[PDB]
């Protein structure tokens, strides 16, 4: 395999195939699948990191959508990246406007 | 039919949105807005389905429609 | 006794913002979807997953819209959202003309 | 029975790499797979437009890098570039 | 070198519609930009449609449904009518 | 007639549209009706815009269409204004509204 | 007071010529680019396109700001109006 | 030659004219600095994208095409300079 040769856990061959079959360009180099797989693996590592953190904070062993939503929205950069994404069964962050609070 | 979206359901949605006090005309205005949104999304989804020569609108059609409208959704085979 | 007006509203805000379960009961929403679809093509079928996707997207959109509406109302020194708030919010969004 | 594909197992392997004693639900597995697909689509599309803009026919690692830097926020893009360059160099090492 | 443009065809259409009217350089450039933008949008939607149905080719059906997705009501209807009329005329001749 | 545009009774170059469709990596293969259809749609849209742009220029007693005319036309037509709702026209300006 | 405000509104809504002066804008753009990477040059048409986009964006933003100000039973635009408009726009 | 504080080259009358074309009648004092900040953010984003595209092209000059591509990236397409 090539994920092994690049220390990656994401399938390099799958990415190379999808890159050809997606009609993105006439020819596809050799580095591109490895690079794209590495970037995807890093991003999902970040997401899983923060979601597991959240699940620990909520005292759960298995990650459910709500943890993903909390990890994404609480994180500034991930929230920006998923600026136009609604996560199913995600819910919203707890946020109450000042003036609405009792005096 | 459209009235089946009950006033208290709109109240719950607003509460989850952070609203404290709601006006009477809100409920009907929300019904109109939801009608428009569903109209557009379902129009695009059908358009796709028609092009697929299927009598059964699929979740993939809905996902593609939402993507068209810049409202990407996750959890249904993205 | 009696809770002062405006407290149970905050309690419900706390309750609902902590949960992720959908807030529109499924069957009325499904019938609304089927009615709306019928006007574009006759004799149509829907995958339950498609209906759930539609419901998720619509509910999330409505919650975001209500957030923006609440911000608009607060901007006007108000605490009650009113149709003009929704209209302004959508106008600035670019949805409504 | 159709053999539909996904990213599930590699997502799980990364999850173990970062949170060994933790699991994930199917609904979240679907969300994660959708996120992978969406990011893939965005980066590949940006790279494709890169190729056309420069009148060239190949999407190389350089196109992927610049597409990543266009699409991702500052810090996340920085780390993405780090990871990508590392993996590409290590791949060119082995054969 | 050769900088291709839709200038001649835009001129033809303009004179067909407004024979006694010219177009400024900036306006011509804007019209070219609009043509290219609409081209890209329609073609991209058609390509997505081809992909979504595991299809390897874009036919006029894909263009038609892409137009129906992209353009507004009356615009889409008239554009579709024009497109299929032109397709029929091309087929016959 | 030799030109495929004449075969379809169109002013736009169906050959150029065909080349662009192929040299753009939209799909492996391109049908023969798609270039005709796309060229006809493009021609229809340009004609629709030019009509209102010439009308606007006439209103301003001008022989030539300048960007202000194109703006006025797009922003005054609901559907066109929607199609170009996220587009800016250099020197377009804004509609008079107080 | 306020008459010449309306007069200026009409005057600048009739025309299309750019409102921001050319050379200050060019200097600002050069500075900002410099901080992203040194030793950059510009095609004057690139600067002009940047200025066109900036002016269009600012005019649309001011439209939304005015809409916000009216919503607060006010007639003068204030920073919080801009903040609300940009928040609702989804900008950051 | 070093460049500094050019953001103040956006003079008050200019911002005022802009608001006038935006339909604004009465302008608060604090608006001007907020407008400068907003303009700076917008320019930073657009020129970041443009300079990225320029770097990929291995050119030392930023071209109008770069600006138009950057604007299209930001969902703010522009006609009149190519593309």
């Amino acid at each position: 395999t090539r994920s092994s040769r690049a220390g990656l856990q994401f399938p390099v061959g799958r990415v190379h195939r999808l890159l050809r079959k997606g009609n993105y360009a006439e020819r596809v180099g050799a580095g591109a699948p490895v690079y794209l797989a590495a970037v995807l693996e890093y991003l999902t590592a970040e997401i899983l990191e923060l979601a597991g953190n959240a699940a620990r904070d909520n005292k759960k062993t298995r990650i459910i959508p709500r943890h993903l939503q909390l990890a994404v929205r609480n994180d500034e950069e991930l929230n920006k990246l998923l600026g136009r994404v609604t996560i199913a069964q995600g819910g919203v962050l707890p946020n109450i406007q000042s003036v609405l609070l009792p005096k | 039919n459209i009235q089946g979206i009950t006033k208290p359901a709109i109240r719950r949605l607003a509460r989850r949105g952070g609203v404290k006090r709601i006006s009477g005309l809100i409920y009907e205005e929300t019904r109109g807005v939801l009608k428009v949104f569903l109209e557009n999304v379902i129009r695009d989804a059908v358009t796709y389905t028609e092009h697929a020569k299927r009598k059964t609108v699929t979740a993939m059609d809905v996902v593609y429609a939402l993507k068209r409208q810049g409202r990407t959704l996750y959890g249904f085979g993205g | 006794h009696r809770y002062r007006p405006g407290t149970v509203a905050l309690r419900e805000i706390r309750r609902y913002q902590k949960s992720t379960e959908l807030l529109i009961r499924k069957l009325p929403f499904q019938r609304l979807v089927r009615e709306i679809a019928q006007d574009f093509k006759t004799d149509l079928r829907f995958q339950s997953s498609a209906v759930m996707a539609l419901q998720e997207a619509s509910e999330a959109y409505l919650v975001a819209l209500f957030e923006d509406t609440n911000l608009c109302a607060i901007h006007a020194k108000r605490v009650t959202i009113m149709p003009k708030d929704i209209q302004l919010a959508r106008r600035i969004r670019g949805e409504r003309a | 029975k159709t053999r539909k594909e996904s990213y599930a197992i590699y997502v799980y392997k990364v999850l173990k790499q970062v949170h060994p004693d933790t699991g994930i639900s199917s609904k979240a597995m679907s969300i994660m797979n959708s996120f992978v697909n969406d990011v893939f689509e965005r980066i590949a599309g940006e790279a494709s437009r890169l190729a056309h803009y420069n009148k060239r026919s190949t999407i190389t690692s350089r196109e992927i890098q610049t597409a990543v830097r266009l699409l991702l926020p500052g810090e996340l893009a920085k780390h993405a570039v780090s990871e990508g360059t590392k993996a590409v160099t290590k791949y060119t090492s082995a054969k």
